DNA sequence: TGAAACTAGGATCTTA
DNA sequence: CTGGAGCATAAGATCCTAGTTTCA
């Protein structure tokens, strides 16, 4: 970066200063220099040593211009191979060095140099006193005569100007303050010797406002009323009249980028509806950056319909053909630095050009994806790479570990067990497990790649690095051919200037791959400038195209002028001249010959008030000084004499107008002239459409004759959910979660769930817990070493407690068939190991009313099918659901309720909440006297109750926050809360008066 | 190592990266003896083989020095047994561990674990079931009025109701569904006061809706009581619908602890049923189960690796038991051939097979090329030189001046279709017309395949005046479709064919509904479709078209097989055809190719 | 919600042929249909055909001109737009619907193909950070509202009428970060010294 | 030329669990169980010390001396323990306190439980009523033995590895970050 | 209020562009 | 009555 | 060279008290 920059700052010098190269190839220094000089002259000297000493020419820009002079100053008109003639048409900065050179150049090719001054009169600096007789020439005009600054003796003897200073009086605020670099190129201009200079200066007629702000640049005088007596100050009808239709300058406050540019495509419209001869060509946008305000350009004119369409082109935005495969290579040459997280590493199979190398298609990359989620790969590819970041090899959860569990599952069967403490993988079995061996050569070349890419090679090893990537990791198609080419050739222009400068000592990757990104984003796009649509550009210095309507969007503070701040150790930022040039200078006068530039109307947009806090966000200087130059030189015509203040404050607010924060407000669209074209926004600003109907509805259902049983099964769950996925068949399924970043440390939810499941029903049948903590160890499921075997006792130890209860109750049973007819509606299905004693299950969970109806539900179609039994359930914390033997009269009624219950609910979205209902019953319903409580204390602790279950903590999740109740209802309203509870304590009043 | 000598023989395309990097990664840095060994039996398993026998090993000799790679250390190192059983990743069987011994042959023990299956229910578990005899023969003659000569459906009924579990073979064009038919009614009308849960089942949904419109229409053809008609089954299920297998996981609905509650069952063309299917289905079986298979003895293989049905179909030539011969001449009344000696009496009896071909046999020469193909190449040479039985043709495509005649010909045959198509033909007489000429082929990609025949001869229409398209549409009017994966919303199936023709309320492809309607669905709406001027042979398994037309590559390809002639002479009804250097069909031919399986080896023991 | 609605809208849209995931986003909250609607729509075959002719007119405009224009059709052809405005508490859900189309606009231009959106979509419901772009804007300034601002975020305002409803609630601190009373250091203290406490 | 970044706790995250991979995997399960009551996971210890990460890093009251580990000092509070645990054993089966009004009878059935108590000194938690011999306890209610005085002294300041730990991981996690965003 | 949108009437823009050879090939 | 341990229920857990 | 299948699941903890029961 420290060569970088001095490499910059001295072809800065050698354009710009080369007395200070001169002297420094000699050795001396330069007296009333700042610093850096001490470290930055013995540089230059050793430079052109070394540079003479590798052979190379010593002929450079800084000491041969001197010579060309010398050498044109005397001989004949026509050394041989010069042109007839050369043409310099609008650039308005020349260096002193080059402005030279043209004219010792000058008499012997006849040289037409175009400069476009806004000014009529000579508006630039003076050196000296002895210097302004010397401008007592006078510039030729085609045909008629000869002039000059009006009144020139009274004028240079008037404080026109200064001691030493430029010209204080130039009138005109807006120049003296923009055209710094104007001056500095006019000055230059008037300091030749041998220069024939000719005017062609086209007046402008003042009559609209726009003319009128161009008029007084160009004649150079000064409008603005400022007051210094009070009868001036007082009466107000000195400035010129402003009509109250007219529109060349406007300004338009907006809030956000994309009303902004929405507020400009209407403007536009309403431009070219005006204006009949008006084409989409002669029409210009000038953003501040294009790269932040392109997508919105992109999505309105987009959004733009078939019938109101004009043609956009945005010009000037950074090319990215192949972002993809850009990002690919650069992210392979990042490849020793990775620790391969497999996200990434999915992301770089996204890739088709590399999918397409490694045949893997598009239904494969699914399945790598599940399988990748799935089977534990989280971490560096290998063992080594795991070593290699001096972290202790686990050796698990790796890449390596992933492919020798997908390949010991296809040879294996998980069933059997582990092989080298590797749980195998149970899918990857059949004709789909070659897309596992295309994965493994891929990891096969990235393991062999990032070992190769390490050491440090010379440039003349780094050139064929490239071309191996390429062709080893890249199938070429026809689309990719263009940025691969483009790649090579760009890596091999760098290491071709290095080897060109000869450099010998050795170079890690991450240099050219950092040069490589930096010159990828250099290379602009401006094919379709002025190709015919409305021409969307950047701010760019020496580009002044006449238009007619010009646009500046974007004009906050700070964000215009752009600000590029100096290097801090430069030399020309200490001690500045004439012809030198810097960005803010730059930007400020592109502003001024945008306003010139513009013929016919212009439109200033700024951001005014921030969308997210209503703050407010002031516009850049340049538009608060052009906004305060009209108001300062311009009145409305109704209040003939009220006040400057009065008027400029009056014409201030005439001209910027605010606009809506939200499109559809009807302030847009109110007739006038502020009418908004979007007729699509029109119904809802003027509200002409029906709200949302409700969801609940009663729909027309036939109760069949055959029910399976686990068709109730699957209603009692959750009622509302069988109503939206089993009548009218929507289920919003959710995406799948996405891959842990890291290994499992502690194991929560799920996760913990199938393992307390697995464990429970292993130590139920009373066989040892080490086979199968063996099996998970193999898994990559528990965490490491000591944490996993804590884990794993203290999860022994709850199911422990468990089991033995479980197996103090257990007798050996088998299954069992199920066929009533309950309410002429037969019931078909299985029961899975019923013991004499009954119905027995054991789950590891806590103490649900789901589960309860589950049990409920179960035991109801065991009594009424005979069984003389009881029917039990054991969960965590000594929970437990005991149902006591009925007759078969009284099971035939309940299980009569229970399907209406489930043909009511199949029509409409019957509203049993199980756990929040199930709460407020045990609350209101006691168990001594049996009966309905209805005091309001024990409702209110019911009420509260019922709110807390809902609604859970702040980390626990309340059933509340479930889509299938959001879809109906968002917030919970005290008549649906009636509702619910009344439909909850019908249904639910069965389980709290059998529970014992 | 020798790492860089199997990437040699991968870029060489001798052997899969799934196979060099299963080997690499069961051996590590062990004697590469193993490595070698773990590598040949990854490509033959990858291939469609299932076991791997020493004598292969030491006796190919294909690509490789083997015993010049692998001599690494003391000891005459051809006692491969424990040259191999040294390493880690061999064992014998009583260890989780990869490769396994079992009968001087080494496989998978994926492979393993299904094969012992797939021999222990079809040699222990299959027991003899009693039925008295004079009511047995009552039903037998009574849904079998003919009593004339040796009915092989009448033994095939017989020995299947006999037997717990039952194959039976024959030719495609035999009469299977009568037989099943005639089974399903003696066994109803046999068990009386017995609930009988029938299931029907079958490996593809176009075969599954076959088989339920068959037996559909025969079932009730046949007469029977109300109730009888009753316990009729309803409707047949793709097969893993009926086991209960989940999408993405391989998890099992209907696993070893939770059996299907069915009680008989019909697996309609048990060809393609592989090994894998074959021992989770037998795992998912409760104990009063009977099964009986169907489908040909030599059709086209199964498409995962693992061939059963061909195996134990090779125990037809044994014959019956000299008891069981004695026990069928009791039942039908007509005299069966005995097989000489005993192999087993379990497997030589529970299989039957259907040799007289009834639809259409020798006489046609369609069927005596099905028999020849299933001989030596001399016959079938001789058998088209022979005046070509009128009903059979031959054109030598050799070059494009032939290749131009083949479209000629192709375009010919599809004329009647093409000219109502023309005609702006009513939908369901365009989609019988359709239904009796297509093109086959043996590729996909190339001058001989799918996509290069559509191409050829979809540009021969363009051409010629036949129809048009345009190139921004895609979708002309008169294309043929085949869905290929499966739509259950819809209602239709993987293979179906359909012609998109518009009627004047939009452009919608007509479908022919396995019961006589026709469905019309939105292009918008269908899931997949390929066009089918020609389509392949493994595609057109359980379809039978009236004018086949197959055309065989240029060169030797591993794809085309003896079973692939003899399935594509098959499909046709009435009239077939050929495209085929006699050079190339000759060796096609002669190639008879199999399956290295360890089931011949345990029947026989 | 409107994040995993918008998700909804995006993948039915991607696939419009797969009659559950078409079906799984038709019967959302802001299009709005009725239970009654639905059930319909799942039996008139016509319906369901026209509707799938639909979204994959949408389809096409999303892969001609990307994501906003698509949506802007979408709320021009289904009319959600001012039947959000018309339902009550439907500005905030319409504004959270135009911010999250913003969102997508940008994340897309950048973003080259298509599904790629979508799993940056559902990776960003998973994520959801709490950045300065993605952050909730106001509903609109129009209704006059009574705010409810934090007592750090009103610092430097100016208010009216001010209420105080919960100012006598605190809460005890534990933690031992105490500064020195003589040096004006960060003395953290480890353990729980009551002295520090 | 350098690139802003305000999303740290991305950062923050990867070099806690790294940290927690680099210095807690390697310990036994005598030490691993201490850790594990005293934490779970990583994501537990950064939400204990992110306040103090984050930000200027404080100065903490009594430092631990750099050359201490987590194994001296898991050996350091096991050979405390077992001192105690000594001296009770050898003085066990004496009285020298008064029976109070205050004072049941009943409560040297506790003494009897700290007796089945000390079995091994590989845990970390004593029983609740080593309280009960404390003389603060009875001073309400005569040492004549030094474990009257050895159980205050024990009693009178906690027993743990937090701070050991807490220490380790702010000083790492700070230098982990800093290098990883200078490269 | 009573409201409306404008309606621009006219053809917004016109048939123009720079072709380098590709429409006529 | 004084005391003293003990079972179960309850409440409360921020800020730009 | 190509066959197949849809759906559910989990839920915090630390601690001080009132009240209860037991006991000298």
């Amino acid at each position: 970066q420290l060569s970088s920059k001095a490499a910059d700052l001295f072809d800065q010098y050698l354009v710009y200063r080369p007395d200070w190269l001169a002297q420094w190839e000699t050795g001396h220094l330069v007296e009333g220099l700042g610093e850096a000089q001490a470290w930055q002259a013995p540089l230059w000297k050793a430079l052109v040593e070394y540079t003479h000493q590798l052979g190379q020419p010593r002929w450079h820009r800084a000491n041969l211009y001197q010579r060309f002079i010398e050498t044109l100053e005397s001989a004949t008109t026509c050394p041989p191979g010069l042109p007839s003639r050369v043409f310099i048409c609008g650039i308005s900065a020349l260096p002193p060095v080059y402005l030279q050179a043209l004219q010792a150049l000058g008499k012997h090719i006849e040289i037409h140099l175009l400069f476009t001054n806004p000014c009529r009169y000579y508006w630039g600096d003076i050196k000296d006193p002895a210097y302004l007789a010397k401008l007592l020439t006078r510039q030729r005009r085609h045909s008629f005569e000869d002039r000059e600054l009006p009144l020139f003796r009274d004028s240079e003897n008037a404080g026109q100007l200064f001691n030493s200073d430029g010209e204080q009086d130039v009138g005109n605020p807006l120049l003296a303050s923009w055209g710094k670099l104007g001056r500095d190129y006019i000055y230059l201009l008037s300091d030749l010797e041998s220069s024939q200079e000719l005017d062609a200066f086209v007046d402008v007629t003042p009559d609209n406002l726009l003319h009128n702000i161009q008029s007084d640049i160009l004649e150079l005088e000064n409008r603005a009323v400022a007051g210094v007596n009070i009868e001036e100050f007082s009466r107000s009808d000195n400035k010129r009249p402003l009509d109250p239709l007219d529109s060349s300058i406007t300004f338009h406050v907006c809030h956000s980028p994309q009303r902004e540019v929405e507020v400009l495509h209407d403007r536009l419209l309403a431009m070219l509806e005006e204006d009949p001869t008006l084409t989409p060509r002669d029409i210009i946008v000038m953003v501040a950056d294009i790269d932040s305000y392109s997508p919105f350009i992109q999505a309105v004119f987009g959004s733009a319909p078939a019938d109101r369409y004009l043609p956009y082109a945005i010009s000037d935005r950074r090319a990215r053909q192949s972002h993809p495969v850009l990002e690919a290579f650069i992210s392979l040459l990042s490849l020793p630095d990775s620790r391969f997280v497999s996200e990434d590493v999915l992301a770089l199979l996204d890739v088709p050009v590399l999918a397409a190398r490694f045949d893997i298609t598009e239904e494969g990359l699914r399945y790598l994806r599940q399988w990748v989620n799935e089977s534990g790969i989280r971490w560096g590819i290998d063992d080594d790479n795991v070593r290699e970041l001096e972290l202790p090899a686990t050796g698990q959860h790796t890449w390596r570990f992933g492919l020798t569990r997908m390949l010991l599952g296809y040879a294996m069967e998980s069933a059997q067990g582990e092989w080298q403490s590797v749980l195998p993988y149970d899918e990857s079995s059949g004709l789909i497990a070659e897309l596992v061996g295309h994965l493994a050569s891929l990891l096969m070349q990235l393991n062999i790649w990032r070992r190769g890419l390490a050491q440090e090679r010379p440039l003349e090893e780094w050139l064929p690095v490239c071309r191996d990537m390429l062709n080893a990791f890249f199938l070429p198609d026809a689309e990719t051919e263009a940025a691969m080419t483009l790649i090579e050739q760009q890596w091999q222009a760098i290491i071709a200037e290095g080897l060109g400068a000869q450099y010998g000592d050795a170079v890690p990757l991450s240099l050219l791959r950092d040069e490589l990104a930096q010159r990828l984003d250099q290379e602009r796009i401006s094919q379709r400038f002025l190709a015919g649509p409305v021409n969307i550009c950047t701010l760019m210095p020496m580009r002044s195209i006449p238009f007619k309507v010009v646009c500046l969007l974007g004009m906050n503070d700070g964000v215009y002028p752009r600000q590029l701040a100096p290097l801090g150790f430069d030399l020309m930022s200490q001690k500045p001249k004439r012809g030198d040039r810097s960005r803010r200078d730059d930007d400020r006068y592109l502003f001024l010959e945008a306003l010139i530039s513009a013929q016919q109307k212009l439109y200033i947009s700024y951001i005014g008030r921030s969308i997210q806090d209503n703050s407010e966000r002031f516009p850049s200087v340049l538009v608060q000084e052009l906004i305060d130059y009209i108001g300062q030189s311009h009145y409305l015509p109704g209040d003939e004499a009220l006040n400057c203040d009065e008027s400029e404050a009056r014409v201030k607010a005439h001209l910027t107008c605010l606009h809506t924060r939200m499109p559809f407000d009807p302030q847009n669209y109110q007739p006038g002239e502020r009418q908004s074209y979007a007729r699509e926004w029109l119904p809802a600003a003027s509200q002409a459409g029906k709200a949302h109907s409700e969801f609940v509805q009663p729909l027309p259902f036939t109760l069949p004759e055959t029910v399976p049983l686990e068709t109730l099964q699957r209603f009692w769950a959750h009622p509302v959910r069988a109503f939206f996925q089993m009548r009218l068949q929507v289920n919003f399924r959710t995406e799948d979660s996405e891959i842990p970043d890291t290994e499992p440390f502690i194991l929560e939810g799920l996760s913990r769930y199938q393992i307390n499941q697995q464990l429970l029903n292993a130590l139920v049948e009373q066989d040892d817990a080490e086979r199968l903590f063996r099996r998970f160890r193999a898994a990559g499921d528990l965490p490491y070493g000591a944490f996993g075997e804590i884990f794993w006792e203290t999860q022994c130890q709850e199911m422990q407690q468990l089991a033995d209860r479980v197996i103090a109750c257990r007798q050996p049973g088998q299954s069992m068939e199920i066929d009533l007819a309950c309410n002429g509606v037969q019931i078909t299905g299985w029961l899975p190991q019923v013991q004499p004693d009954g119905l027995l299950r054991w789950r590891p969970s806590l103490l649900s009313v789901a589960q309860g109806m589950q049990l409920w539900l179960e035991h109801l179609v065991y009594c009424a099918s005979g069984g003389n039994g009881e029917s039990r359930l054991f969960l965590r914390k000594d929970g437990e659901w005991r149902f006591p033997p009925l007759a078969a009269e009284q099971a035939l009624h309940y299980l009569s309720q229970l399907i209406e219950g489930y043909r009511e609910g199949m029509s409409a979205p019957l509203l049993v909440l199980p756990e929040s209902g199930g709460a407020w019953l045990k609350t209101c319903y006691d168990a001594q006297n049996d009966a309905m409580l209805d005091d309001d204390s024990t409702l209110q602790k019911a009420r509260t109750k019922f709110l807390q279950a809902y609604e859970g903590n702040m980390m626990v999740r309340g059933e509340g926050d479930d889509i299938w109740y959001q879809r109906l209802w968002r917030q919970l309203t005290p008549e649906t809360m009636e509702a619910i509870v009344e439909q909850s304590q019908r249904f639910l009043l069965p389980l709290f008066r059998f529970n014992q | 190592k020798l790492q860089k000598q199997l990437l040699e023989a991968v870029e060489h395309k001798q052997l899969r990266p799934l196979d060099v990097q299963f080997a690499l990664t069961v051996a590590g840095d062990e004697h590469p003896a193993v490595t070698l060994a773990a590598a040949l039996l990854s490509h033959d398993a990858g291939e469609g083989h299932v076991c791997l026998p020493l004598s292969r090993l030491e006796n190919n000799e294909a690509s490789h020095p083997l015993l010049a790679t692998c001599v690494s250390e003391i000891g005459e190192l051809q006692n491969w047994e424990e040259c191999l059983l040294a390493s880690q990743a061999v064992s014998r069987g009583d260890e989780p561990t990869p490769m396994i011994l079992c009968g001087d042959r080494l496989y998978l023990n994926r492979m393993w674990c299904n094969e012992r299956t797939v021999a222990r229910f079809f040699n222990e578990v299959n027991h003899a079931i009693e039925v008295d005899e004079a009511l047995l023969a009552q039903t037998l003659d009574k849904l079998f009025p003919v009593s004339d000569e040796i009915n092989w459906q009448k033994v095939a009924a017989a020995v299947a109701l006999t037997r717990r579990i039952s194959v039976i073979s024959g030719g495609p064009g035999t009469g299977k569904t009568t037989t099943v038919a005639k089974l399903l009614a003696a066994l109803i009308q046999m068990a009386d006061g017995e609930r009988c849960r029938i299931r029907l089942a079958a490996p593809t949904g176009k075969a599954a809706a076959r088989l339920t419109e068959s037996l559909g229409k025969a079932l009730r053809q046949l007469p029977l009581t109300d109730e009888q008609k009753k316990r009729i089954p309803e409707d047949a299920s793709t097969l893993h619908r009926l086991l209960g297998a989940q999408p993405g996981s391989q998890r099992l609905r209907h696993h070893a602890g939770n059996p299907l509650h069915l009680d008989v069952l019909v697996v309609d063309e048990a060809s393609m049923i592989d090994l894998p299917m074959m021992s989770r289905l037998i795992d998912a079986l409760p104990d009063h189960a009977r099964v009986i298979f169907l489908g040909d003895r030599d059709q086209l293989a199964s498409v995962e690796a693992g061939a059963v049905l061909g195996d134990i179909c090779a125990y037809a030539n044994a014959g019956f038991t000299a008891e069981r011969a004695r026990q069928l001449s009791r039942l039908t009344g007509t005299h069966v051939p005995a097989g000489t000696g005993t192999e087993a009496a379990s497997l030589r009896d529970s299989l039957c097979l259907l040799q007289k071909s009834y639809r259409f046999g020798s006489d046609s020469g369609i069927g005596q090329l099905a028999a020849a193909i299933n001989r030596g190449d001399k016959t079938a040479v001789k058998t088209v030189f022979q005046q070509d039985f009128t009903d059979i043709e031959k054109r030598l495509l050799q070059s494009g001046e032939d290749y131009i005649a083949m479209l000629e010909e192709a375009l010919a045959g599809y004329g009647r279709y093409l000219d109502l198509l023309q005609a702006r033909a009513e939908p369901d007489l365009i989609i019988q017309a359709f239904n009796e000429y297509q093109l086959l082929c043996a590729l996909r990609e190339g001058p001989f395949g799918v996509a290069g025949l559509n191409e050829r001869i979809e540009q021969f229409m363009q051409q010629k005046r036949k129809i048009h398209r345009h190139p921004h549409s895609r979708w002309y009017e008169g294309r043929p479709v085949m869905i290929a994966r499966n739509d259950s919303a819809l209602g239709l199936f993987n293979g179906d064919i359909g012609i998109a023709l518009d009627r004047g309320q939009g452009t919608r492809v007509w479908f022919a509904m396995p019961d006589g309607n026709i469905k019309s669905v939105q292009p918008s709406r269908l899931p997949e479709h390929e066009t089918t001027w020609a389509m392949t042979v493994h595609k057109s398994q359980g379809s039978e078209f009236d004018h086949a037309a197959l055309i065989l590559p240029s060169q030797r390809t591993p794809v085309v097989t003896r079973e692939l002639v003899y399935t594509a002479v098959t499909r046709a009804r009435r009239r077939l055809s050929l495209y085929a250097d006699e050079r190339i069909l000759s060796a096609a031919i002669a190639t008879r190719t199999e399956r290295r399986s360890g089931l011949a080896a345990l029947f026989s023991s | 919600l409107e994040a995993q609605e918008m998700l909804w809208l995006l993948q039915a849209v991607m696939t419009p042929e797969r009659e559950n995931t078409l079906r799984s986003a038709l019967a959302t909250s802001m299009m709005g249909l009725n239970a009654l609607d639905i059930e319909t729509l799942n039996n008139d075959e016509h319906a369901w055909d026209v509707v799938v002719e639909e979204f994959d007119g949408y389809r096409q405009i999303w892969r001609k001109r990307g994501v906003m224009p698509m949506l802007r059709a979408l709320m021009s052809a289904r009319n959600i737009a001012e039947n959000l405005l018309a339902t009550a508490g439907g500005e905030r859900r319409l504004t959270d619907i135009l911010h999250i189309s913003e969102l997508l606009q940008e994340a897309g231009t950048q973003l080259e193909s298509e599904h790629a959106l979508v799993r940056w979509l559902s990776q960003h419901i998973l994520e959801p950070d709490s950045n300065a772009s993605s952050q909730q804007m106001r509903l609109e300034s129009d209704k006059h509202l009574v705010q409810i601002v934090t007592i750090h975020k009103s610092k430097g305002l100016e208010y009216p009428l001010v209420w105080l409803p919960f100012i006598t609630n605190f809460r005890v601190q534990e933690q031992a970060f105490y500064h020195d009373r003589h040096s004006f250091e960060a003395v953290l203290d480890l353990n729980a010294a009551p002295e520090s406490v | 030329e350098q690139q802003l970044i305000e999303d740290e706790s991305l950062l923050r995250y990867q070099a806690c669990a790294d940290f927690w991979r680099r210095h807690c995997y390697p310990l036994p399960r005598e030490i691993a169980q201490v850790v594990f009551e005293t934490w779970k996971g990583p994501q537990a210890l950064l939400r204990d010390i992110n306040r103090y990460l984050q930000g200027e890093a404080p100065v903490i009251k009594a430092p631990p001396p750099d050359d201490e580990t987590l194994a001296s000092r898991h050996a350091q509070i096991v050979a405390r323990i077992d001192t105690v645990k000594q001296q009770w054993r050898d003085a066990v089966g004496e009285l020298d306190a008064l029976i109070e009004s205050s004072g049941i009878d009943r409560r040297k059935f506790n003494r009897s439980n700290q007796a089945k108590w000390i079995d091994k000194i590989s845990a970390w938690a004593e029983e609740e009523t080593n309280s009960y011999q404390l003389p603060e306890s009875l001073e309400k209610f005569t040492p004549r033995h030094p474990l009257f005085e050895a159980i205050d002294q024990l009693l009178a300041e906690p027993l743990s590895i937090r701070d050991l730990v807490i220490t380790r991981a702010l000083a790492e996690i700070r230098e982990t970050v800093a290098r990883e965003k200078r490269r | 209020a009573e409201l409306n949108a404008k309606t621009l009437q006219r053809l917004p823009g016109d048939n123009w562009r720079v072709t380098s050879y590709s429409g006529l090939q």
